[PDB]
């Protein structure tokens, strides 16, 4: 859940 | 004194980080809106025809209300990316529980989008595509329902907000104070969040005394608006609920689906 937000935060 | 000095350093780190994160600043925006900038003026979109002629000067990536609203979506998505990068520069933010990082952004981003949109707005319209467009308030009102009532609350908030005549240096701290809100639903560990926000709030206070010493409790009015912002979002979420139900020939960008799912 919140895959994109996780991706943006972990980038 | 050293206590004040640490809070100046924080105000400067945040300001620097804001300038790197956000392409169009309130400084530049204001220039463009007053014609002070010697740069090429923005293409003005006031009706269906000007919008068609405007496609060359902006980026769209079927009917006009749907296409405008889809453009708003694209602005939001890019804003969420910029805000996420700025959050990561807030000292202590990345050391928080990742699930809390996600919750703060999830509830923070729209409040910050509407704060920063006020920088792009006057009573007559809003700069779009990094100030290379200007979309009139009248045009956005003119759209068929429910799209006609979509931007008007943001203009209504913007005219009030812009009175405080905050600059970038101020907004950089205010925006961080909003992100680090210890009362967002579903936070796991409120204490390290409130600790950072307490520091940011002190920096915001010091910042508003120095950079506006002819002002007085510019600080106190600004904290009141943080509640104005939550209602814009509550009201905005309900309108998205309506739009998603009443219309079927449009989906929401997946990033905006994550954010809006299980939100108010």
């Amino acid at each position: 859940r919140h895959k994109i937000l996780h991706r943006l935060l972990q980038e | 004194n050293p206590e004040s000095a640490d809070l100046r350093a924080l105000a400067k780190h945040l300001y620097d980080s804001y300038i790197k994160s956000f392409p169009l600043t309130k400084a530049k925006a204001r220039a463009i809106l007053t014609g002070k900038t010697t740069d090429k003026s923005p293409f003005v979109i006031y009706d269906m025809n000007s919008l068609m002629m405007g496609e060359d000067k902006i980026k769209f990536k079927k009917e006009v209300a749907i296409r405008i609203f889809q453009g708003c979506q694209f602005h939001s998505v890019e804003a969420v990316q910029e805000i996420t990068e700025y959050a990561k520069s807030i000292p202590g933010f990345v050391n928080l529980d990742l699930n809390d990082q996600v919750t703060l952004l999830k509830y923070g981003v729209h409040e910050i989008i509407y704060t920063m949109l006020a920088s792009l707005m006057n009573k007559d319209g809003v700069l779009i595509s990094e100030g290379q467009g200007f979309m009139t308030r009248e045009f956005l009102k003119s759209l068929r329902k429910p799209f006609g009532d979509f931007m008007e609350p943001k203009f209504e908030f913007a005219v009030k907000f812009n009175a405080l005549e905050l600059d970038d240096s101020d907004l950089a701290i205010f925006i961080a104070v909003i992100i680090l809100s210890g009362d967002r639903p579903g936070l796991l560990n409120v204490k390290p969040i409130e600790d950072i926000q307490d520091n940011l709030l002190q920096a915001l206070e010091l910042q508003l005394k120095l950079n506006h010493p002819e002002s007085s409790q510019l600080f106190a009015k600004l904290l009141q608006k943080m509640t104005d912002l939550r209602q814009i979002v509550t009201e905005h979420v309900q309108l998205l609920q309506v739009i998603k139900k009443t219309e079927t020939d449009m989906s929401l960008h997946p990033l905006l689906q994550e954010i809006y799912k299980d939100l108010y």
